[PDB]
């Protein structure tokens, strides 16, 4: 036995806002649940899930914010991009 | 000598008070055409009269409802007025008139962000039409979670 990995969702809302979708159906409540994002990376660590996922996108981490939905039993991450290279 | 004509010549002067009378006088004279509302709207905003101008933008929306630019107007002029998911609705509009048009996207980033800044997650994340620009998967930052619904 061990830890799931749960189904993503990304898409690009914006060319400089992507969006997320984490499904916990067996997760209640945003407690004990807790989220890293890096430069190209999105991790989500009790232990009853864990995803440790590499983006291919330049995310800003500072101005990240996520929220877990208890209707939906979704987590939704909201990562503004970085500015890309001219 | 048109009214519309006569007020746009007041409007490049930035005398916007001035090309509102002629917009208002073309208006009562051809209440059909949505150029002279839209063109009114636009006066009403360099002078910060958002709510003036949201109502010019629907009458112009009424009488046209595939001009692009009154969607465009109405957009700006909500945001002032803090309604960000009526201006968001907008500016969708617009995107679909003129794919691709460069005020609709700086704008839909830019409300897209203060929406989930304020909490309305759903109004973006359901209401959302891009979810087909699939995005298939060095210290790390602790992200809170809020709660919401
Ligand atoms: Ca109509």
């Amino acid at each position: 036995s061990g830890p799931e990995k749960p189904h993503l969702n990304l898409w690009l809302e914006a060319p400089d806002l992507l969006l997320a979708e984490v499904d916990l159906p067996k997760l209640d409540g945003a407690l004990g649940l807790s989220l890293e994002i890096g430069e190209n990376r999105l991790v989500m660590g009790q232990q009853l899930y864990h995803l440790d996922a590499y983006i291919p996108l330049q995310i800003n981490s500072h101005e990240s914010k996520a929220a877990f939905h208890r209707k939906r039993k979704q987590l939704m991450v909201a990562m503004p991009l970085l500015p890309v290279p001219s | 000598i048109s009214e519309k004509d006569r007020g746009n010549g007041f409007f490049k002067e930035g005398k916007y008070e001035r090309a509102i009378e002629c917009y208002t006088r073309g208006i009562a004279a051809d209440g059909a055409n949505a150029l002279l509302p839209a063109n009114r709207a636009m006066a009403y905003l360099k002078i910060q009269k958002y709510e003036e101008a949201e109502k010019d933008c629907t009458q112009a929306i009424l009488l046209d409802g595939s001009y692009s630019k009154a969607f465009a107007r109405r957009g700006t002029a909500r945001t002032f007025l803090g309604k960000l998911n009526e201006a968001k609705q907008d500016f969708e509009t617009v995107l679909l008139l003129e794919p691709g048009n460069k005020q609709a996207v700086t704008e839909l980033s830019k409300i897209k962000k203060e929406l989930i800044e304020k909490g309305h997650w759903d109004d973006v994340f359901l209401d959302s039409t891009q979810r087909q620009n699939v995005v298939k998967p060095k210290p790390l930052k602790k992200v809170i979670i809020e709660e919401t619904g």
